[PDB]
RNA sequence: GUGGGAGAGGGUGGUGGAAUUCCCGGAGUAGCGGUGAAAUGCGCAGAUACCGGGAGGAACGCCGAUGGCGAAGGCAGCCACCUGGUCCACCCGUGACGCUGAGGCGCGAAAGCGUGGGGAGCAAACCGGAUUAGAUACCCGGGUAGUCCACGCCCUAAACGAUGCGCGCUAGGUCUCUGGGUCUCCUGGGGGCCGAAGCUAACGCGUUAAGCGCGCCGCCUGGGGAGUACGGCCGCAAGGC
């Protein structure tokens, strides 16, 4: 019960799982997905494939609020990272723009064990 | 830090003659000031090894240039001493 | 005394007598602590790269000065105190290196 | 593909209130251009990073930024 | 001496942005996380993902290098102050003032100790989950000392170039950092790689010697027993010489 219209749909992948947000141009969200909404439970979350049954998932519950121009942004680096905005654009919804703002530090913490 | 003017002084100072720069008396004056200038930068900054080093080395030198002019011509190290007010 | 340039960012809002008031602070200040000024460059507004002080823009002074050294930090933390400077930058005036040339 | 330097003219190296010729020598992503890039010299180059860094402080340009399409 | 130069050399203060964590608020459902696969774990008191705001600690992405500096340990955001070493040019000054260096004194990564702070992230010990014949291990979730600062101790190491310091001599080629020069290049001083002569058991070293020489210090004398015992000295202890 909004109609929006239009808003940016974030992507954050992961090598366990992937996870799609609809958001409003000012960047409240409006309705989400991920591997694990859909039937997928363990690692199978982090297939392509669940990336792009995500994606359309979350798309559809867009258009339930009218979405239609969307500006997608990419967070994190998995499998399906690329698989999903490649359902999305074919998702109906119409997409402005793409960006990866993928967050980097500057070397200001320091990681776990397996990540050094 | 250690001007042109403020060298110059000193070097004025301790010449034998006009236009000496580079002799004993004149070497230890300058060494000498730059000492004091280590060890009032020493009284602070205690924590500072990596110059005292450096103070150490020229204390070195400047009781090498002592230990010569005493050696040669004992009254004019005798004259140095007086002077800068050391050993 | 050396050779410094002292660089002002504030607030972007500010109206005429805001900002002669903050100007007035910083001629005071920079006054007291002995610095002489040789030249002065306003650019007033401009767009900044990345907001500061939630704010996307900046009011920019430069002040090219002649000042005894043992008061300069001072001199910086005298000036941060303003609610309305958002940035203060002193740089020791250097010669202009060049390249292509 | 050419480098930075060979198309510019004179310009100031240590001039951190520059923005117009500083610019140039980053990339979409807010980084600092490397050597094969830029094509200056070492001593250039150290310059060229210190004055960068110090307009990156003065807000004039970005500590960072996002890269379009991917 | 004068005049120039490069630098994460050192100390003090200030300051900047990314990120992690936590708190506040908005909006927003049903999972997130994690693994070879899983589970412990967190989630309906509303998490994860998203926006905005705040708090705090720690470390400085790109630049960055096969790079630079330092006697070694080691030193990377930016700014200022304080300060050490060093290189080049001029050929101006003193006139052998030199080299080495038992003992001494000072420095000395990390971990560790004392007192006081601080605590995000990581994480010995420890508490749990799965694996598996088993687990105290490898993987996973938590997590204290500690990692951080002040001050005082500790004195070790693959503290490594496994190569003491200084000087003179003995083909070059090429890459490079940094000066000067009349700037295809030449000349200094650093960092690498090939290679004359020569050396070497061989591998390899080769104007940055492991070559030819000289001076001085340290050290070795089959393996184990053993860096142990005793003694001494240092140490709050651990323990060190
Ligand atoms: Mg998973
Ligand atoms: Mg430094
Ligand atoms: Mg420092
Ligand atoms: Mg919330
Ligand atoms: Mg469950
Ligand atoms: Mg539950
Ligand atoms: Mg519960
Ligand atoms: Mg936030
Ligand atoms: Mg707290
Ligand atoms: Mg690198
Ligand atoms: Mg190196
Ligand atoms: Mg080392
Ligand atoms: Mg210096
Ligand atoms: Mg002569
Ligand atoms: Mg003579
Ligand atoms: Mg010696
Ligand atoms: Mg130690
Ligand atoms: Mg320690
Ligand atoms: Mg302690
Ligand atoms: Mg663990
Ligand atoms: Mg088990
Ligand atoms: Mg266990
Ligand atoms: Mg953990
Ligand atoms: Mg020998
Ligand atoms: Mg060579
Ligand atoms: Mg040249
Ligand atoms: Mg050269
Ligand atoms: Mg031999
Ligand atoms: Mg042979
Ligand atoms: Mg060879
Ligand atoms: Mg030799
Ligand atoms: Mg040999
Ligand atoms: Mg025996
Ligand atoms: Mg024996
Ligand atoms: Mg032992
Ligand atoms: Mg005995
Ligand atoms: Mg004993
Ligand atoms: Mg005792
Ligand atoms: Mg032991
Ligand atoms: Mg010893």
């Amino acid at each position: 019960k909004r109609q929006v219209a239009s808003g940016r749909a974030y992507i954050h992948a992961s090598y366990n799982n992937t996870i799609v947000t609809i958001t409003d141009p000012d960047g409240n969200p409006i309705t989400w997905s991920s591997g694990g909404v859909i039937g997928y439970k363990g690692s199978r979350k982090g297939t392509p494939y669940a990336a792009q049954l995500a994606a359309l998932d979350a798309a559809k519950k867009a258009m339930a609020y009218g979405m239609q121009s969307v500006d997608v942004i990419v967070r994190g680096t998995g499998a399906g990272r690329e698989q999903a905005i490649r359902a999305l654009q074919a998702s109906g919804l119409q997409v402005k723009s793409i960006v990866d703002d993928t967050p980097v530090p500057h070397n200001g913490c320091r990681p776990k064990k397996k990540f050094r | 830090p250690i001007t042109k003017e403020e060298k110059q002084k000193v070097i004025q100072e301790f010449a034998r003659f006009p236009g000496d720069t580079g002799s004993t008396e004149v070497q230890v004056a300058l060494l000498t000031l730059r000492i004091n200038r280590l060890s009032e930068h020493l009284k602070v900054h205690k924590k500072d090894h990596h110059s005292h080093r450096g103070l150490l080395m020229m204390v070195g030198q400047r009781r090498r240039l002592l230990r010569y002019l005493q050696r040669e011509d004992p009254e004019r190290y005798r004259a140095l001493i007086e002077k800068l007010g050391i050993r | 005394m050396r050779r410094y340039e002292v660089n002002i960012v504030l607030n972007p809002n500010l109206d005429q007598s805001q900002l002669a008031l903050e100007k007035e602070i910083i001629q005071r200040a920079l006054e007291n602590y002995g610095a002489r000024v040789e030249k002065v460059e306003e650019l007033g507004l401009r767009r900044l790269a990345y907001p500061i002080a939630k704010d996307p823009q900046g009011y920019f002074l430069w002040y090219q000065v002649e000042m005894p050294e043992d008061r300069v930090n001072d001199l910086a933390r005298e000036l941060r105190i303003r609610d309305n400077v958002r940035r203060v930058m002193v740089v020791k005036s250097q010669e202009p290196f060049l390249a292509n040339a | 593909k050419a480098k930075v330097k060979a198309t510019l003219g004179e310009f100031d190296l240590r001039d951190y209130r520059n923005v117009e010729v500083l610019k140039r020598f980053l990339s979409e992503t807010g980084k600092i251009l490397p050597r094969r890039r830029t094509g200056l010299s070492a001593k250039e180059q150290r310059i060229l990073a210190k004055t960068i860094k110090r307009a990156r402080i003065l807000g004039l340009l970005p500590f960072t930024e996002k890269l379009v399409r991917k």
